[PDB]
C-alpha cells in the first residue's frame, strides 16, 4: 500500500578444511583479512560442522549472512539437495501427531520434513473409507517404505487423499511444513559438482537462484581466500535478515 | 617466374611516358588477332 | 535490384550511398566490354595497343614469358574505368572512380542525378565506353570551340574528332589521354 | 469549405475534401501464418496493425530462412481502401515498433496461445507499390523517408528477408543452422498518412463533425436506425463504406459544420 | 463529479466524450485458462519468477473544445509567452511559478492564475498578428 | 476436409475462451525387484484415478536392461513417459536413446553389401539397431579408391562401434563410402530427421544429466522434454511423477502426426 | 497446428503454368531361378537408365506369401510388391493386398476383461503372428449365446486356424467372444478410413483374384492393382522397369508414413 | 596506417587459413594406421581446404600440454580427454587457453607484491612448482608465518605443473617458489581469445574460466560431445568444421590493424 | 446493404426483384432415400467413386434499368467507342483501361472512370443518330 515514484558475516565449513590446514589460529589470520578489507573487529566468525548430513541436525542459521561451503560427495547426493532444500526458503512448521491422527496435504507448498537422531518413514496412502490401500491399516509391516534410516527426509505426497504414518517417535521428529519464500539471508557454494542441486522436488522448474554458486578446488587455503576475496558480490546478491 | 615479371614491370613502368598517343589511337582503329598480336614479333 | 526489373546487371552479389550503387554497376559494367554492345573505341582498345607497341619495342621480352604477362595485362590495366549512356539530350555518366554526372547533349550544363531510370537506360539500351571523362567535356567547353556536330561525336568517341584534336596540341585532351596511359602500368 | 464542396457536388464538378492525419485505414488488428506447427515450433508467417491513420506490418521466420532457396524469404501484404485518395504525402519508416517485445497472443481456434521473441534484422528489397485499378501508379524500392503518391487506393508492401551474409558469434548463436530455435526473427515497415485529399467525407484527427455528431447523439440518445450501426463504431462505418451511406454522412457532416461556427 | 457520463466496454479505435472531469481506467488480468509448454515454462507456480505478466492500456486525446483556456499543440501562444519571460530574465514574478514551467502551472490550477493566464494568451494571440 | 494442400489460416487477438488423453508409463527392473509387491500397479491405478484419470487407461510396459531396450522402441500410446536408470559406464547409450525416440526419423533402408552411399545433409544420419553391430566403413575419394582402408578385401577398414545394440553414425556429408555389417543380426536404416517428436517425456533417475539430441557439437540444447530427478528410494520417484503429472502433460502435447488433420504429411 | 483445415483454397482455371527412393520386393522363387551373384547391381545400373540416381533403389527378400504376410513393413518413397499367383492361396493374396493397399487405424485387443463390438459397417478386426486360430460367438440381449454356450469353446463357430493372417468381419450389434491364439498370434480392432497411394501390387500369372472390400457390392478393382503373366523372371523385371515412368505417375509420395509399418497404433 | 589512436569509426544501416588440430597420443595408438593424418587432409579438401596446410599436433599428457603452452595457426580446435581427476587442471588449462594475458616478470626473492585489480592473477608453470604463500599486515609482518620462516607458510598448490593462483588484493604476501624449476608471471585478463575451441570429449561441461564465484560464465567456445571411439570425434570434428569456424574470429590481434595498441 | 432484401424458395423460371447488389445462393444436395437395380453402381457407399454427383443453378438477369452507365447487348455503344480508338492510334490515356476492355474495367469500377464513361456514352449516342 505504498506510493513510489521516479552487521555478522559467518562462515561455515567441514572438518577436512580444519585438518588439512593444520593451523590453529586461522580465525585471527581470516579477521585481520576482512579488516584490510573495511570490516571490523569481532564481526566475523566461524562454525564447524563434522559432515555433510550431521549439519542437517537441528540447522543453526543464526547470522546477518549466511554462506555455507558445501563438499561434494557420490553417495550422499539427495541428501545434499535435501539440506539445500532446507537451508534455502523459509519452512513453517506445525506438529504432527502419527498415533492419533490422519493427515491429508491441501497445497503445493505443504512439504513432510523430518529431523532429528534417526528414522524410518513409512507411510500408506489410505482410501475414502479408511481402509488399506494395497497394505492394512493396522499392521505395521505391510506398509511401503519411503524413506530408511535416514538423516533428513523431505517427505511430499500427491494431495487430496489421506495416508496413514508410521515413524520411531523414539527417534525422530517430523513436522508437516509450508513454505513461505526464500530464505534470502543464505547463501550456498558448491565445491566440485554439475549443478546437481534444486529448490524443488518439481520436475518442471529448478531455475538457479544466484545464491548457488561453485567453485572448483584442490586445497582449503586457495577455497577460503576465493570466497573471502568477494565478499562484497556474495553480499550484493543476497540480502539482511528477516 | 615472377621475377622476370618484376623485371618487365620496371621497364613498362618507365616505358608510358616515351609513348605517342595519336598513333595510339590511329592503331587502337585496327583490329588485332592471335596472328598480329604475337607474330610479328 | 536498385531500379525496376532485376536484370542480372544490378545485383549485390559482387561518400554517400549513392556511389557506392553506382560503383557495383560500373565494376560490372567493366564486362560489357566482354559482351560485344559497345559504339565506339573501349577502354580494352586503349589497353590493347598499348600492350601491342610495349611488347615490341622491350628488350627483356621473351618468348618464354609471353604468357601470364598477357594475363595480368588483361586483369589490371585501367584502375579506374567511366561508362556513360544517351537519352534524348540527356546523358548520364558513372564510374568506379567514386563519383557520377549527369547532363544534357546542347549545353553540358550538369544535371543532378538519378539512380533509378540509369539502371534501366543502361541494362538495356547500348553503352558506349567513355574515354573523353566530364571534367574534360565540361572544360572543353569552357576554353575551346564546340559544335553540335562536334558534340555528337565526341560523346560518340568519334575517331575523327578525337585524332584532329590530337593533331591541333589541345593540351587538355592530351592529358587526359596521357592519364589513361600512365593507367596502364602493369 | 463544406458547404462549398456541398454546392459542387451539386454542381456535378470534381469534389474536394481537404484532411490532415484521415482515419481512413479501418481497424483490424489479425495475423497470418504460411506454416504451422500445433506447438510453435516452427512457424513462417506475418503481423499487422493498423489503427487510426497508420499501419505496421512486420513478416518474421523462425528458421530466419535457412532452408528456403537461396537464403530469402518473401513476405507480402496488401491493403485496399474503401475510397480512393488523391495526391498523399505518406511517410515510410522501416521498422515495427509495435511488434518489437515479446508477446503471448492468443491462436485461431482459441483454445491455447503461442510465444514471440523476435530479433530485429532490416528489411532488404522493401518495395512499396500504390497501384490504381490495377494498374501502377507509384512505385518505391530501396527508400525511406517522405514519399509521394499522386492518384492511389491500393497498397502493397512486399519484403525479403535476407538472411545475413556473415555474423559474430554471438550472431551465430540466434539461428542455429540445426532445426530448434532458440531466437526468431522479424523485418517491418511502417506507413503513416499525414496529409490527404479525397472525393468523399472521412474522420481526421483535426475535426470536431465526428466528434460532435457522436456527442449530440449521445445526449439526445437516439435510438439505432438501419443506417447508423450502433454506437457510432467508426469501425463497422468505415467497413462497408456504400453509397446511401456516404451520403447520409456527408448530409450530417454538412450540417455539423454549419452547427459548429456557432455551437461552442 | 462522479456521474458516469460515457462508458465503453473494451471498445477501441476512436470514441467521443460529451463532457468529463476524471477518467477511470479499470481492468482485469486473467491467468491462461490453457496453455502450452512454451507458456508453461515461463509461468510457473515457484516463487523465483523470470518473467511478470502485464496489462497495458493507452490513450490520446485527439479533438476537443473546452471553456477554459489551455496550451495547445498548434499555439503561437505559449512560445511568444516563454520567450518574452526569458528574453529580459524577468524576475520570478509572485505567482507565476518559474520559467513559465507548464508542469508545475497545471500542478495547482488557481482561478487568479487562470484570469492571469487567459489575459497573457490573448495579449499574445494579438501579438502574433503583426510580427511572425 | 481439405488436406495436404497447405493453405493459410486466419486466426484473431480479439475473443479470449473460456480424459482421452493417456498415460503409457515404462519403468526398468531393478526398480521392480526392490519395490517387493506385485500390487504396486493397482495402487498407481486407484491414485490415478483419484487425480482425475480413468481405471483402465493407464500400463505398464517393462524394460530389462538398458541395451535390451534399444531395440525396437515402438513407444506406440497417446502419451509416452520413459524413466530410464542412470549408468556412470553406459552413457552415449542414454544420449543416442534419448536422441533417438524423442524426435521423428524417417528412413528408408539399404543394401550395403552392393550400394554405396553418402550422407546429404547435416539432418541425415544412419541409425543402427539390432542385437550386435560392428559397423565397418571405408571412405572412398572421388573415384572409388580406397582412403585408410583396402577395397580389394573387408578385414581392413576403420571400425565405428563393437559390441552395440543401437548406434546412429554421422558421416562427412559428400564422400562415398563402402559398408559391412553381418546382415542376419542387425540392420541399418538412412533416416532424414524430419522434425521433433512430442509424443514422449525421457526423465532420468540417478547421477548427473549429460542429455543432448543434437549431433551438432556447438548446439547442446536442453529442451523440456528432458527431465531429471534424485532418488533413493523409487516408491518417491513413482509417487512423486504422479503428484506432479499434472504439469508433465501440459507440457507434452498431441502427436502432430496422429491428429485426423496430419492426413497426407508422413503417417496418416 | 492443422495446416489450414478451415480456410479453403482458392483457385484459378485461366492462369498457365502450362532424392526420393523406390523400393522393389519379390518372392524367393526368383532368388532361385536367377543363378548369379552381382544381379542386384545389374538392376541398379539399369534404374540408373530410368531415371533413378546410384544409391536411390534397394532390395527386400520373403521366401513365402505366408511369411511376409506377418507385421508388414514398407521402405521406400514407393513401394512395389511382386505377388505370385496360386491357386490355393486366394484369400491370402487378396489380405495381403487389402492391408498393404489400404490404411488401418487400431487399438489393441485382449481377451481378458472385455467383450468387444464394431460401431458401424467399415470396422474389421486384424490378426497376425506365428500361429493364428480365431473362433468366435455372438450373444443375445441376455448375454446368452445363441449357437455357441458361453461356456464351452470347442463347439463354437470357428472362423480361422491353420492360418498366419486373417482379416476378419462380425455382425454389428451385439458383444463378442473370440477363442485367440493369444501366445500364438495377435489381435487388433482396426478402422479402414481410406486408400494409400504408396504400395503398388503386380500379380504374375493368374486371373485377377482380388478384392479390396469383402462387400459383395464393391470389388473395386483400382489403378494401383496391376497383372501380367510370366513364364521367365527377368522378362517380369525387365517389363517392369519398362514403365517404371508410368508406375510413378499412378502412384503419388505425399502419403508416406513415418514409421516402417503400413498402419497407425494408437493406445 | 594509422594506428596508435582510438578514432572513432562511422558507419549506416543501409550497406590462405589454418585449421590447426591438436590430439593426445593414446588416441592415434587406438587407431593404429599412420596415413590417417593425410587421410583427414583429403577429407579436409573436400569441405574445401588447400592441399598441404593443416598440421597436427601430438600431446602425450594433458599435464604435458599444459607446459609451455604454445599456439601460433588460424584456426585451432583442441581435444581434451576429460577425467575426473584434474577439474581444476582442466578449468584453469582451459582459461590460459581462453584469453589475453599481459604478463611481466617477477623476483620473489627482493621484493613484495599485490593485486590491484580484478582481472589480475599470478600463474605458475614448470616441472615440479609447489608454490606458498603469507600475507603481510600493514606493516609488513607475517600473520600464521614469518617471512624469516618457509614452512609455516600458507599452501595454495602442490608439483601441479601448472597453477592460476589468486588471493585477496590490496595486501602484500610474501611467497616461496623454486625459480630454477618454475616461473611465476604476473599477469592481466584482457579480452577472449578467438583463434582456440576447446571441445570437452566426455564430461557435462565443468568449465570456469574465472576465479569468480558468482557467475560461471558460459559461452560459445567451450564445447562438448561424447565418443566410443576416436575416428567418430574426429568425423564430426570434419564434417561439422563449418559452424567451429564461424564460432571462432580472425585473431583481432593478428590483423595489421593492432599494431602500437598491445599487438601481441 | 448489409440487409436482406427478398427472398426466393423453391420458387423457379421467372421472378421479379426490386432493389439489389448481391445474390446469395444456398442450396442443398440430398441423397436419395431408395436406389433401384440401376443406382447402387452410381454411388458405392465404400470410398472408391467413379462418378460424382452434382447441382447446378442457371441465373440470366433478362432486363432492367441502371442508375449508372453499363454496356449492353442491344445496343452499339461500346463497339463504336472501341472502334474510334483503334481507327487513329491514340496513345492509351493515364486513366481508361487499354482497349477499353470491358471486363478490367468492371473488375475495378471507380466512380471519376465511371463518369468519364457516360461522357464518352452520350457522345457517342450524339454520334450515333448522324451517321449509323
Amino acid at each position: 500500500p505504498i506510493t513510489g515514484s521516479m552487521s555478522t558475516l559467518c562462515l561455515y565449513y567441514p572438518t577436512e578444511a580444519a585438518t588439512e590446514i593444520n593451523d590453529n589460529s586461522w580465525k585471527d589470520t581470516l579477521s585481520q583479512l576482512f579488516l584490510t578489507k573495511g570490516w571490523p573487529t569481532g564481526s566475523v566468525y566461524f562454525k564447524e560442522y563434522t559432515n555433510i548430513a550431521s549439519f542437517s541436525v537441528d540447522p543453526q542459521l543464526y547470522c546477518d549472512y549466511n554462506v555455507v561451503l558445501m563438499k561434494y560427495d557420490a553417495t550422499l547426493q539427495l541428501d545434499m539437495s535435501e539440506l539445500a532444500d532446507l537451508i534455502l526458503n523459509e519452512w513453517l512448521c506445525n506438529p504432527m501427531d502419527i498415533t492419533l491422527y490422519y493427515y491429508q496435504q491441501t497445497d503445493e507448498a505443504n512439504k513432510w520434513i523430518s529431523m532429528g537422531s534417526s528414522c524410518t518413514i513409512k507411510v500408506c496412502p489410505l482410501n475414502t473409507q479408511t481402509l488399506g490401500i494395497g497394505c492394512l491399516t493396522t499392521d505395521a509391516t505391510t506398509f511401503e517404505e519411503v524413506a530408511t534410516a535416514e538423516k533428513l527426509v523431505i517427505t511430499d505426497v500427491v494431495d487430496g487423499v489421506n495416508h496413514k504414518l508410521d515413524v520411531t517417535t523414539a527417534t525422530c521428529t517430523i513436522r508437516n511444513c509450508k513454505k513461505l519464500g526464500p530464505r534470502e539471508n543464505v547463501a550456498v557454494i558448491q565445491v566440485g559438482g554439475s549443478d546437481i542441486l534444486d529448490i524443488t522436488a518439481d520436475p518442471t522448474t529448478a531455475p538457479q537462484t544466484e545464491r548457488m554458486m561453485r567453485i572448483n578446488w584442490k586445497k582449503w587455503w586457495q577455497v577460503f581466500y576465493t570466497v573471502v576475496d568477494y565478499v562484497d558480490q556474495i553480499i550484493q546478491v543476497m540480502s539482511k535478515r528477516s | 617466374l615472377e621475377r622476370q615479371l618484376g623485371e618487365l614491370r620496371e621497364e613498362f613502368n618507365a616505358l608510358s611516358q616515351e609513348i605517342a598517343m595519336s598513333q595510339l589511337i590511329d592503331l587502337a582503329l585496327l583490329p588485332l588477332d592471335m596472328f598480329s598480336m604475337f607474330s610479328g614479333i | 535490384s536498385i531500379g525496376s526489373s532485376a536484370s542480372a546487371w544490378t545485383d549485390v552479389s559482387t561518400v554517400s550511398s549513392v556511389s557506392t550503387q553506382t560503383s557495383t554497376i560500373s565494376r560490372r559494367l567493366r564486362l560489357k566490354e566482354m559482351a560485344t554492345q559497345t559504339e565506339g573505341m573501349n577502354f580494352d582498345d586503349i589497353s590493347a595497343a598499348v600492350l601491342k607497341t610495349k611488347i615490341d619495342k622491350s628488350t627483356q621480352i621473351s618468348p618464354n614469358t609471353i604468357p601470364d604477362i598477357v594475363t595480368e595485362a588483361s586483369e589490371k590495366f585501367i584502375p579506374n574505368r567511366a561508362y556513360r549512356v544517351i537519352n534524348n539530350d540527356d546523358v548520364f555518366e558513372a564510374g568506379i572512380d567514386g563519383k557520377f554526372f549527369a547532363y544534357k547533349v546542347d549545353t553540358f550544363e550538369e544535371i543532378p542525378f538519378d539512380v533509378q531510370k540509369f539502371a534501366d537506360l543502361v541494362t538495356d539500351s547500348p553503352v558506349i565506353s567513355a574515354i573523353i571523362d566530364f571534367k574534360t567535356l565540361k572544360n572543353l567547353n569552357d576554353n575551346y570551340g564546340i559544335s553540335r556536330q562536334q558534340a555528337f561525336n565526341l560523346l560518340r568517341s568519334d575517331p575523327r574528332v578525337l585524332r584532329e584534336f590530337i593533331n591541333q596540341d589541345n593540351p587538355i585532351i592530351r592529358n587526359r589521354i596521357e592519364q589513361l596511359i600512365m593507367q596502364c602500368r602493369l | 469549405e463544406y458547404i462549398e464542396n456541398w454546392n459542387l457536388q451539386n454542381r456535378r464538378q470534381r469534389t474536394g475534401f481537404t484532411f490532415h492525419k484521415p482515419n481512413i485505414f479501418p481497424y483490424s488488428a489479425s495475423f497470418t501464418l504460411n506454416r504451422s506447427q500445433p506447438a510453435h515450433d516452427n512457424l513462417m508467417g506475418t503481423m499487422w496493425l493498423n489503427a487510426g491513420s497508420e499501419i505496421q506490418v512486420a513478416g518474421f521466420d523462425y528458421s530466419c530462412a535457412i532452408n528456403a532457396p537461396a537464403n530469402i524469404q518473401q513476405f507480402e501484404h496488401i491493403v485496399p481502401l474503401r475510397r480512393v485518395l488523391t495526391t498523399a504525402t505518406i511517410t515510410l519508416l522501416p521498422d515495427a515498433e509495435r511488434f518489437s517485445f515479446p508477446r503471448v497472443i492468443n491462436s485461431a481456434d482459441g483454445a491455447t496461445t503461442w510465444f514471440f521473441n523476435p530479433v530485429i534484422l532490416r528489411p532488404n528489397n522493401v518495395e512499396v507499390e500504390f497501384l490504381l485499378n490495377g494498374q501502377i501508379i507509384n512505385t518505391y524500392q530501396a527508400r525511406f523517408g517522405t514519399i509521394v503518391a499522386r492518384n492511389f487506393d491500393t497498397i502493397r508492401l512486399s519484403f525479403q528477408l535476407m538472411r545475413p551474409p556473415n555474423m559474430t558469434p554471438a550472431v551465430a548463436v540466434l539461428f542455429p543452422n540445426a532445426q530448434p530455435f532458440e531466437h526468431h526473427a522479424t523485418v517491418g515497415l511502417t506507413l503513416r498518412i499525414e496529409s490527404a485529399v479525397c472525393e468523399s467525407v472521412l474522420a481526421d484527427a483535426s475535426e470536431t463533425l465526428l466528434a460532435n455528431v457522436t456527442s449530440v447523439r449521445q445526449e439526445y440518445a437516439i435510438p439505432v436506425g438501419p443506417v447508423f450501426p450502433p454506437g457510432m463504431n467508426w469501425t463497422d462505418l468505415i467497413t462497408n463504406y456504400s453509397p446511401s451511406r456516404e451520403d447520409n454522412l456527408q448530409r450530417v457532416f454538412t450540417v455539423a459544420s454549419i452547427r459548429s461556427m456557432l455551437i461552442k
